[PDB]
């Protein structure tokens, strides 16, 4: 019978500093740490805010909503006491809230079942179960080379033009195993990304159930920093306390980390490489490892958080330490996309660390694990012959490289390139991988095992 | 009333200011420098000011003024030239007698003088009235008549009194609404914060193109009325020039040409053009001028004020698209906006990020692109706007690899990307075809179905010849062009043949300063057709070499393709290149 | 298709008939617990809640 | 391709059309809870009114809010903001105030209470203070309807406890 | 009639200054300063009697931070006094400077009286209304082929030469000065020098002395030796001077400014010395609006008949286009010239390369009227061709001369007899555009006319 309480709220009106996004009080009494305040504007229009540090007296405050028209004397702010609870429902499925979780699809304020911290609390290592359920993608670059186990944290490493939005809306549209809830949390997206997104769900059916947390370019930046707080908090509860399984579809993780640079910068801290803030790797772990099944439940929260690459470049450090949490990458490629594949999938980049797991040995089928080792021998060997027959003409290339160059032309023409809306399933997928692979000779292949190579070539 | 305390560079900490605004307007200093609060340290609330500081003393007054920096909306703009902060640069030349911009002149940014003839809307008496809502349209010039006098957004209520027709200045009254027992009065124009985007009823998904004129960037790489545009490339690459012959030729019912950090040559060269050039929209020749406001910020101009000629440029371009029309904001230099951003920062103290530009570069320069997009308006009567906003990106040392570049090409659905190596030479457009792209070529789908149903087949087959090309050069530049066969002979050749004539386009000579979308769409046929022919007759096993050498008539009147003139008319355009194609093809059989 | 495509309005009316029968169930729960969610709200408002931080 | 395009279209379309259907009686079934929800706080305000216009145990409540927004700020002086039907009561209260704050914060007892000129609006004030800083700075908005208006916000899932059923589907 | 002189009779006493709070390399931290101005040039004098000029860059409360041009060495706290004149840097300029030599900072080292000031200037100037200016369409024809036909300076454009530290940068643009003349019927030449040597200041007003231009120019020395911050403030007075000259006497003014690599190196290191963006390649952040506060004080302005016309020399720190210098300047000013160490090796004068250079005012004053009705074709039939002609000459490099095609031997012989006969001139040979576009026609008579795939058809079947 809890919540029936009321603790009134100190208004303050001691604003002491604006410095871009954050604001500084002066005269709080006792602060409290990563706090939620209601700022107050001259104008009347309220503006949230978290508080980012405290002194003995002062707390520096960022607003989520932007710190424009931000007054000294007639801004007073007020302070919740508590850390920000986003109220969650069974019923929030099927409706679209903005960045800071305010409803924007004209409907109520979502009637809340509990008011759930957005940070939540770190699940025991010993409580998780170890995701050994694949997931069939409908992709063949994924579902056959790098692939997804339900419960699994796999971001989509994309540059900026390339299609990681229409590859991310396949993968949504057909997940199952070999229905999925969908929290999709737009970040710093342009509104007609949000607009295809929420078209495709529509067009597929998943608005019943899927919660899109909007928060465009046009939106607030610091409001960034809040979105896939809400958004996995929110999948948090869908997969745990109700027992289903989510597919958490967190973009632009890149505009994400970008407005937690700008926030950063600001507060003036030691900083990372490219200015990122040194703690960037623990905000990102923070995000990325809300992902995975638990014991006691049924349900899961399978990760694909798109990812922006600044300029197709691993070595950034979002990639990299996104990388560094996340247990594998679907990267998509900026040459592949030039010549025309869709999707655009570079398999050597991409990796599923949960494929060795989830995939063969009854699972799938017998032969996925070692026919995906041997197209990824074969792509590789294609891509350094083709590099070595340009630079140093053909002679060089022997027979086993004009090969795999032959492999590598059939490959990514016709087993990589996958129309949209084409549901190929993990065992079609596996018998155009032999397609692929019968181009080579029976001797030639060396990753597959001599049983499989014998059973199956 | 506050003091100066500190001075350096376009940065001014103003002491004794306790009651200041985040991104309010202070007046600095004894002239009225306009400035804009980006910090409050207690009392001190740090200002960039948006004129030249030199001179400014401590202790010197800062009015506050209570207000953001707003552009002042209304008829009159039309055919102007502004200085960033909406100041007419005509009517201080005017004013000052001299050459110069004098430091804290305060004209009125529409000229209060000219008298208006207002012709009431369907609004009446005791109708209640909202935001957005046209009550009334006056005749500003030839091209743009009729310019709809909205009600301005978060105003609502009742029209208590609505003026007659008639003749108005911008201060006279023209309609009165009650709202909550509170009359309010209001005249031709109102201000609009630049900061916040002008509000639309809902922002619709673009289909219809923006006609640009040139012929690649028509055919290879659209763009639509109402979406976000990119122009990267080094100096002399020509993306002025593809901006100013995107301004004069294409089919926008509006242009706000924002010039930032450019030239002031190159503002006057639009000044001295733009009246001689004429446009055949609305049933006659009126002047390009009559439908172009400028905002001119020339590179030499105060830093501060690039960030307010693109906000002024782009609520100008959102004022326009909300009375309907399909505008294109063509900002000049985004590059040097972000240059002027990190000056300001840098001066202001704060952490560098990429390059030393502010970390929060990334989302200003996101905000300010998703100012875009057509959109309906906000009132009634119903209609659809567009703005089409396509800024040159200008990265430092021609490398795209600049922050400002990484972030517009994340922000932008079109990337003109332009070469040097094409830009010397003079291959113009530079446009690389290789790193270009449009993400509305399957959107333009309808359009182009509607219209010219083969243009999207033609262009696939163009990026096609273009890539093969490309393959086959990179081999032949290292091991000769003699193991070639002859299809790939032919694939070399057209494509010669499409980079020197369809590709690149003269935009100073009479035939190709505007090749329109249906000599475009018979250009690339002539092309697609002469390759097609080449390729079949070969496959027929004719050699390559004597096959040319037979049909060069038949390759010197493709490439003579450029200069049918499009003054002759569409028809008889078309004419001249259905004979080409007949022509074309006896010539081969013949062969 | 397009004539296949009609029966909008009725598909609308249909689905507006489940969505009544919801209502009615709401209104008789509202109606029921009104008194005791009031008394209960009325009662922690006026409460007192005297007490100073902790720390 | 442009019939199959079309029928394809028309596929689409035809779900977005039952989509767009169910989103809004599914809509319509949310905000029917929410104005049954609001129409428990609207008389739970008329309610409030009602506590406050008795003035005999408005007393016992109008002390305890003062209390409990005295003890929040931890200060020797305040400025009680109050209707001006209260003001009398508050000054007869003052020095019971006074020694309440000294008794329950452990600490010597308020220096003083000073009740401002300016007063609470009447129609949106039902009842209660808006105890501020001595420099008129932090204030606590303890008035009836700002109570009311933190109670609704936070004891919603209590709220919907007490009306409706547990979820059904909420397992843990 | 002239009122603004009528407040010059007024005396302004001066405040001095001991409180030298602090110094702190090339700054002085002044304070208990009674209200300082944000721009003023400070008188400020050493110890040892010595008075270096200096200006505030900032003024905090009561405290000015004067960096002085000179330098900070031996600046003491106890006995520097400190001057405050008040205004910010004026440069008194006349009728009379025409002919005379100044320093770095605007006093006259050429050994004649101080100038007998008719106006005083602020140096940095203010910026020109661009409805004010005017579009430069008169054709300068500067008697260099590479310069008069391929691009094209009208005259009041912002035309750099970029070139490297060998190259004959000073010798082409001294040749412009002596051969600069309107295409269809004087030029004041002002001459700012930036970090130069003696060796290229001597050679510069020994040119002028040889070509009569020392009667009609104002030489701004600032040399090597000169002190680094007064090459910021150098180009600011030769300019001012200019633009006196121009809009007020309505003279026409080439500016040389020689050495704005130098000019961009003291902006650096001053941007250095401070706690200050590092741009790239260390430059500062603002060094876009600092060069272009230099470049755009060129042009043309309505109702005066007076025009600027700026040829800043440009030294390529490494002959790449791509360093920040080159770039920005590339970027603000109206075109380059680009001298090529490629050609300078091979023996050419000038050693213009064609390809990276461009004239962004050669639309207008190229035309039937302004000059031959073909020079606007003929000139990107040229670049065409003699761009063939370097993928030739690289192809051929590669895969011998054998597998060229006959238009890649076409191309080469153009590119051959190109370099060497339309390229090449002497240093004192001036080709009039005529004589040029001429030249042209012959190396394009060199392709067959079905090839010059560049030229209108009405116009090669006039003119082929
Ligand atoms: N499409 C074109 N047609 C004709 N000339 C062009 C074209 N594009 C560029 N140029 C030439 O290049 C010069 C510089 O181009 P500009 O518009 O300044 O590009 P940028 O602003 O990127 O330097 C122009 O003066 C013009 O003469
Ligand atoms: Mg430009």
């Amino acid at each position: 019978e809890q919540g029936f309480n009321v603790k009134p709220r100190l208004n303050y009106n001691t604003v002491s500093g604006v410095n871009g996004p954050l604001v500084i009080l002066e005269k709080v009494k006792f602060p409290r740490y990563n706090e939620i305040v209601n700022l107050t504007l001259p104008d009347g229009t309220v503006r949230q805010g978290q508080v980012l540090e405290i002194r003995g007296d002062r707390a520096i405050v960022q607003v989520f909503e932007g710190t424009s028209g931000i007054d000294v004397k007639k801004t007073t702010v007020e302070f919740t006491g508590e850390s920000l609870r986003i109220p969650v429902s069974e019923d929030m499925l099927g409706r679209i809230f903005d960045g800071s979780g305010r409803p924007i699809d004209n409907g109520p304020k979502v009637f809340a079942e509990d008011y759930l911290d957005i940070n939540g609390s770190p699940i025991n290592p010993y409580a998780r179960i170890y995701p050994e359920e694949m997931i069939s993608t409908g992709v063949s670059a994924i579902d056959t080379m790098n692939s997804i186990a339900r419960g699994q944290k796999i971001p989509i490493f994309s540059a900026s033009g390339l299609p990681h939005n229409e590859i991310a809306a396949q993968i949504c549209r057909q997940a199952g195993l070999v229905n999925f809830s969908i929290v999709f949390a737009a970040m710093g997206v342009n509104l007609e990304t949000a607009r295809f997104f929420k078209q495709d769900f529509e067009e597929n059916g998943s608005l019943e159930r899927t919660s899109l947390f909007l928060n465009l370019a046009n939106d607030p930046t610091i409001e960034r920093i809040i979105t896939p707080r809400l958004a996995l908090t929110t999948a948090e509860y869908l997969a745990y306390q109700t027992e289903r399984h989510v597919l958490t579809i967190l973009t632009d993780m890149s505009s994400y980390a970008d407005a937690l640079r700008e926030v950063s910068a600001a507060r003036e801290e030691v900083p990372g490489r490219r200015g990122y803030p040194g703690y960037m790797y623990t905000d990102l772990s923070t995000i990325y490892e809300r992902a995975g099944r638990v014991e006691g439940r049924n349900g899961s929260i399978t990760q694909i958080p798109i990812l922006t690459m600044p300029n197709d470049d691993i070595t950034h450090p979002i990639p990299d330490l996104t990388g560094y949490i996340t247990e594998g990458q679907i990267f998509v490629d900026r040459q592949l996309h030039n010549k025309g594949i869709y999707p655009p999938i570079n398999v050597l980049p991409s990796l599923s660390r949960l494929m060795k797991s989830a995939i063969g040995e009854g699972m799938t089928r017998k032969d996925h694990g070692d026919v995906s080792n041997q197209l990824y021998a074969k792509y590789a060997i294609g891509k350094d012959a083709a590099a070595m027959k340009a630079v140093v003409g053909e002679e060089a290339l022997s027979i086993e490289d004009k090969l795999s160059l032959e492999f590598l032309e059939k490959f990514e023409k016709t087993f990589i390139t996958q129309g949209a809306y084409e549901d190929r399933t993990v065992f079609e997928s596996l018998d155009q991988a032999w397609s692929l692979l019968r181009i080579y000779p029976k001797e030639m292949l060396n990753r597959i095992s001599p049983k499989i190579l014998d059973e199956f070539y | 009333y506050g003091a100066i305390y500190s001075v350096s560079g376009p940065v001014v900490i103003a002491e004794n200011m306790i009651g200041c605004a985040m991104y309010e307007l202070v007046k600095v200093g004894h002239d009225n420098l306009v400035g804009e609060v980006i910090r409050i340290d207690g009392d001190k609330a740090t200002i960039q000011v948006y004129e030249e500081t030199a001179g400014l003393t401590v202790g010197d007054p800062v009015l506050r003024t209570g207000k953001p920096l707003s552009v002042e909306l209304g008829p009159g703009l039309m055919e102007t030239i502004y200085d960033g902060i909406q100041r007419p640069l005509k009517a201080i030349k005017e004013e000052s007698q001299s050459i110069y911009i004098p430091r804290g002149i305060d004209t009125p940014a529409l000229d209060r003088t000219i008298k208006w003839q207002f012709t009431p809307g369907k609004f009446q008496v005791g109708d209640h009235i909202s935001g957005g809502d046209i009550y009334g349209s006056v005749f500003e010039n030839s091209l743009i008549s009729s310019h709809k006098i909205l009600l301005p957004p978060r105003s609502r209520g009742t029209i208590t009194w609505i003026a007659p027709a008639g003749e108005y200045t911008l201060d006279e009254k023209i309609l009165e609404v009650e709202f909550d027992g509170k009359k309010s009065d209001f005249t031709l124009y109102h201000t609009w914060p630049v900061r916040v985007p002008r509000p639309v009823t809902e922002k619709l998904s673009a289909d219809y193109p923006l006609l640009t004129g040139q012929r690649v960037l028509d055919a290879l790489f659209p763009c639509v009325q109402g979406g976000t545009t990119c122009i990267p490339g080094a100096f002399g690459c020509g993306k002025t020039v593809i901006s100013q012959s995107l301004s004069k030729y294409s089919n926008s019912d509006a242009i706000i040409y924002v010039g930032c950090g450019e030239r002031g040559n190159e503002m006057a060269e639009v000044l001295m053009e733009f009246p001689e050039l004429y446009t055949e929209m609305s049933g006659t020749k009126e002047p390009i001028m009559k439908r172009t406001t400028l905002v001119a910020n020339t590179s030499n101009m105060p830093v501060a004020a690039r960030e307010a000629s693109i906000y002024t440029g782009i609520t100008l371009a959102e004022y326009f698209r909300d009375q309907g029309k399909n505008v294109s904001m063509i900002a000049d230099s985004s590059s040097r906006w972000a240059e002027a951003l990190r000056e300001i920062s840098g001066r202001l103290g704060e952490m560098p990020a990429d390059q030393g530009f502010p970390a929060y570069l990334g989302a200003k320069l996101a905000s300010f692109y998703e100012r875009a997009g057509k959109a309906v308006a906000l009132g009634s009567p119903d209609r659809t706007g567009s703005v089409s906003i396509v800024a040159a990106v200008s990265p430092a040392g021609g490398d795209f690899s600049d922050p400002v570049t990484t972030a517009t090409l994340g922000i932008t659905q079109v990337f003109w990307g332009l070469d040097k190596k094409l830009a010397q030479r003079k291959h113009f457009p530079s446009i690389n075809t290789s790193v270009s792209y449009s993400k509305y070529t399957n959107v333009l789908n309808k359009f182009y179905d509607s219209n010219y149903p083969e243009f999207p087949v033609l262009r696939d087959r163009m990026k096609e010849i273009l890539s093969n090309a490309e393959e086959l050069e990179q081999v032949v530049q290292l091991v000769g062009k003699s193991a070639l066969s002859d299809s790939d002979k032919i694939t070399l050749d057209v494509a010669t043949l499409i980079k020197e004539d369809f590709l690149q386009q003269n935009g100073y000579s009479t035939y190709d300063a505007f090749c329109p979308i249906w000599k475009t769409f018979d250009m690339m046929r002539a092309f697609i057709s002469y390759h097609d022919e080449a390729q079949k007759a070969v496959a027929n096993g004719a050699n390559w070499s004597k096959l040319a050498d037979s049909t060069g008539d038949v390759k010197h009147a493709v490439s003579s393709s450029k200069f049918f003139e499009p003054s002759r008319g569409e028809k008889e355009v078309h004419g001249e290149f259905e004979k080409l194609l007949s022509t074309m093809q006896e010539r081969f059989a013949e062969s | 298709e397009q004539k296949n495509a009609g029966g909008v309005g009725e598909l609308e009316k249909k689905a507006e008939a489940g969505v009544q029968g919801e209502l009615a169930e709401i209104k008789k729960i509202a109606e029921k617990k009104k008194d005791d969610v009031v008394k209960i709200l009325i009662e922690t408002v006026i409460k007192p809640s005297a007490e100073v931080h902790i720390n | 391709g442009n019939f199959k395009s079309k029928l394809k279209k028309a596929m689409l379309s035809q779900q977005i059309t039952k989509s767009t259907i169910a989103n809004k009686m599914r809509l319509k079934v949310l905000s029917a809870r929410e104005q049954s929800l609001d129409g428990i706080f609207e008389e739970t305000k008329e309610k409030l009114s009602g506590i406050a216009n008795n003035r005999d145990e408005y007393k016992p409540i109008l002390q305890s809010l003062i209390v409990e927004a005295l003890l929040k700020l931890l200060e020797p002086k305040a400025i009680v903001k109050a209707l001006e039907r209260d003001v009398d009561l508050i000054e007869s209260m003052k020095d019971d105030i006074m020694r309440e704050y000294g008794e329950k914060a452990q600490r010597a007892p308020l220096e003083e209470i000073v009740i401002s000129n300016d007063y609470l609006n009447k129609d949106l004030v039902s009842g209660g203070v808006v105890v501020s800083n001595a420099s008129d700075k932090i204030e606590i908005n303890n008035t009836l309807e700002e109570r009311l208006k933190l109670l609704s916000e936070e004891a919603l899932p209590a709220i919907r406890l007490e009306l409706y059923g547990p979820s059904k589907t909420r397992k843990f």
